[PDB]
């Protein structure tokens, strides 16, 4: 990409870039499943410097490190690595596959006291909502090893928001994230940020698999998480995968929805 | 009487051209026939305006076949060759000339110096396009012209512009085969007949809005004349022979970011044009 | 000068309860946007005037939700969301941004009908809402 | 659409690419019934047009937006 | 002078048209015409091809109204 | 006679071109308008039956006049 954006504007033995720098391009400043966005980026980056050239070649060659990267660009659109926002409160930062570049799907879940019911936002689909039903469930049978009151489904009311309208992946495929993000809204502490997840969840509290899990491992990558959570009867599925997708990754195979929960609730009550 | 009436009054109309007919009477298959030995023309051009010639003889208001190729004659040898704006190879006079548009925009001159900084560093290190003529984004109401105007000030291009926005034939864009009436030189050539320099820069104004009720899709024209490899070869529906178009600068405006062919994507990007505030107003205003 | 053909009236926030200003934008000129919310003790539900597309609605779910989770902060009732009608007026139909881009201006058009206070003057403003109580970023800072 | 181009060097064929994207009608990938010039065949007589040969490697990019909200 | 003059030139060449040889008569519709004449066929589907037959003799080469017919 | 003369000169139109070309297309829009108007209907069904006819002097080749016209 580089070698052929640096021969359209001519810069043929004049720059040269880093691999620290074309990482600030690829994490700080387009975020799409492609690599479409770093051919433009990489060609605004030739045109700054065949710009900054042509009033003065002081320098033989120029070395464009990760430092001067935003004096070709200007300012990081996006964060550079995704472990240093905040973990938050209602945020459950899921996995999908949407026919436009995989991204997470940030569900978020508020609990208000009041009648006792699940209130239903965001473009729910049938599926969403039984997934919602079914994490209730499954924290129903547990609650005082959450810090839950016993009759938090008698008077506290869900208002559930999923972004992307309807379902995207056009089938449940964030099972254990709406399962967290209902736990840590209930619970009312902060959910584990850096930490993507995705699975099925099955009301005895089973982590049901999922399909495709190469897509799963990609759109946490392109979003940048470096930490996502898989079910275990997909260990199988992770030996035809590339090395390269492994990369980075700190995969945790789970089968219960009570070792999803280890990671992001650090704090329980 | 009525269809009569009409039938006069569109033969007197037809006897009423005296200029069209003192032109063809001396200037046409006369003194065009020495203009190919006057100036200077390529072989391949000067022979097929010899049979073009050779298509005369007959009356200019008669066959329509005749007509079109003798205005085909008129846009051949009022196009001379081996003439060139001249180039400034410095993009800080360009900034000093687009310094007095209302005041360069603070944005826009960059991107533009960009383009003209990639312009001036090519394969060949020449105006040769291999890549966008980025268009204009922005309200109708900002100095669009204003950019292409200061732009051509500084880099000394003779500066054109021509109809392709809101248009609804092709006889504005590309023209038809030269075999009957109503299809007509393209606006491009009509440009390229303004001035005989082989850089000039003609300007494409709405893009954003062009269209035709002649099925066939003029995009196809834009995907050749904004290949530098394609656009010297640039044919349409009208062009008969390749017409040799390398040297020649290319600028785009657009007021839309929704109206616009997909094949107008490649080979074409986006320039954002911002709007004035009444700040911004009344500094221009007061000023200029 | 003759008649004015403009007005100064797209300055100014109209200082009334439930009226508020968002500020939206068009690629071809530059234009406003206002909100009044009338919060009439009915059956609670959200009645939305004007065409409006869903996104708004849940945006005024949104912003229903924060005044819900801290009605003490404002001296409201635990209850009385099942007993307010909003009625909203807003001149045009779908916001021109995508998705929500007045979306604090449609919060504070609902806590004011169900406050009791006008808006504040010469005051615009524009920005996008979340569920848990935050303002998202909001793109084209330059239009807006 | 580059896999298109490799797979074509790798087979010394053309390659040519249709985007398919933002067609609502058969007028489009077959032709309008030819009753009047200014009316062309649909997408694929483009494409071989285009290129020179009987073997390429055409590429219907964008073959999900293929939609009919049209009589057809 | 001109005007009638190329009128009643091209009324030679409409008249002499029909006289060259019958080139577009039977070569490229009378071929139909036999397959309708040679198809053991119902009485009242030979009457109905027969009637849509004569609504042809109009020019459909430039008229959509009768590439319909031919279709049918 | 006013009134008579109006359905004449109708008819008129209908027989003159039938030595038009096309033979008013094989004497169509005659067996339509019989058809309606020699089955015993009512009056007012039958003028607006004679309106609802005069709207064949539109295009028909996609247009929704001609079309739904020719249905009704």
């Amino acid at each position: 990409l580089w070698p052929k954006q640096v021969r359209e504007s001519g810069m043929e033995g004049r720059i040269e870039v880093t691999d620290a720098a074309i990482l600030r391009v690829i994490s700080e400043y387009t975020r799409e499943a492609g690599v479409r966005g770093l051919e433009r980026e990489l060609g605004k980056i030739a045109r700054k410097g065949a710009k900054f050239w042509l009033e003065g070649a002081w320098e033989g060659l120029r070395t464009i490190d990760a430092s001067d990267i935003p004096t070709y660009l200007g300012i990081p659109r996006y964060r550079p690595d995704k472990a240093e926002t905040e973990p938050q409160v209602g945020t459950a930062q899921g996995l999908a596959w949407t026919p436009v570049g995989g991204t997470l799907l940030t569900i978020e879940v508020a609990a208000v006291p009041g009648s006792g019911k699940l209130s239903l936002t965001g473009q729910l689909g049938e599926v969403m909502k039984e997934s919602a039903q079914a994490a209730l469930t499954y924290l129903r049978a547990h609650t005082q090893d959450y810090g839950l009151p016993e009759d938090f489904y008698n008077k506290v009311d869900l208002h559930v928001h999923v972004p992307d309208g309807a379902t995207p992946k056009d089938g449940p495929s964030a099972g254990i994230t709406m399962a967290t993000a209902i736990a840590s809204a209930l619970s009312r502490r902060p959910a584990r940020m850096d930490i993507a997840m995705t699975g099925e969840v099955s009301l005895r509290g089973k982590v049901m698999p999922i399909g495709g899990v190469k897509e799963k491992l990609l759109a946490a990558h392109q979003a940048g998480i470096h930490k996502i959570v898989l079910p275990k009867d997909n260990e199988a599925q992770l030996e035809e995968l590339p090395k390269e997708v492994l990369e980075g990754l700190e995969i945790k195979l789970v089968e219960d929805v009570g070792e999803v929960l280890e990671y992001l609730l650090l704090p329980e009550p | 009487d009525t269809n009569q009436r009409e039938y006069y009054l569109r033969e007197q109309m037809k006897a009423i051209q005296k200029e069209l007919g003192g032109e063809d009477g001396l200037s046409d298959l006369e003194a065009l026939r020495k203009k190919i030995e006057e100036v200077g023309m390529p072989e391949a051009v000067k022979t097929k305006a010899l049979k073009e010639l050779d298509r005369l003889e007959r009356m200019q208001q008669g066959s329509p076949e005749a007509t079109v190729a003798r205005t085909y004659l008129d846009w051949l040898t009022e196009v001379p060759w081996s003439k060139a704006d001249p180039e400034v190879l410095d993009i800080n006079h360009t900034r000093q000339v687009l310094d007095e548009d209302h005041y360069g925009l603070k944005d826009v001159k960059e991107r533009i110096l960009e383009y003209l900084a990639v312009r001036q560093l090519t394969q060949g290190l020449d105006v040769r396009n291999k890549a966008p003529i980025l268009v204009l984004v922005g309200p109708p109401g900002v100095g669009k012209t204003s950019l292409g105007r200061s732009i051509a000030r500084s880099m000394n291009r003779k500066f054109h512009r021509i109809s392709l926005g809101g248009v609804r034939d092709e006889a504005e864009i590309r023209g038809h085969r030269r075999t009957y009436i109503g299809a007509m030189p393209g606006k491009l050539i009509h440009a390229m007949k303004q001035v005989g320099v082989i850089n000039p820069v003609i300007l494409l104004d709405e893009i954003d809005k062009m269209s035709s009720d002649w099925r066939g899709d003029p995009a196809s024209a834009m995907l050749e004349v904004l290949d530098p490899e394609q656009n010297n070869t640039f044919t349409d529906h009208y062009l008969d022979v390749p017409y040799d178009l390398s040297k020649v600068f290319f600028i785009t405006t657009a007021n839309t970011l929704q109206t616009i062919p997909r094949p107008l994507l490649d080979r074409m990007e986006v320039i954002e044009i911002p709007g004035y505030t009444n700040m911004e107003k009344q500094a221009i205003a007061r000023q200029y």
